[PDB]
């Protein structure tokens, strides 16, 4: 046990595309999106 | 300047109802043309329709 260390150093190594890379990685587990029945509100 | 020879070019009469206007014109001996009153039709407004889930009514900007 210890409470003298701030472990949270993952962000230091975060680059400009880290968020989007994680989004691409997470795109695999997603459930199928629903649909309104149109391609767009202008269709 | 703008000249006229028409003495009735400025005369406008105000009536409560079309029947009164017709009676006045008839008793004064003037040929008349009547037009029925045009009112705007009642319209169904709905603010929430601006954000329709699947409808075409959704606003692209606000």
């Amino acid at each position: 046990f210890d409470n003298s260390t701030y472990r949270n150093l993952q962000h230091h190594e975060y680059s400009t595309y880290t968020f989007l890379d994680l989004n691409v990685e997470l795109s695999k587990f997603r459930m199928p999106q629903p649909s309104s029945g149109r391609q767009s509100p202008r269709h | 300047w703008s000249s006229t020879a028409d003495p009735l070019s400025n005369l406008v009469l105000t009536f409560s109802t079309k029947e009164d206007a017709v009676a006045f014109a008839e008793k004064n001996g003037w040929s008349f043309d009547v037009e029925e009153r045009k009112v705007p039709k009642p319209k169904s407004k709905s603010y929430g329709a601006n954000f329709s889930w699947n409808k075409r009514t959704r606003v692209s900007t606000k």
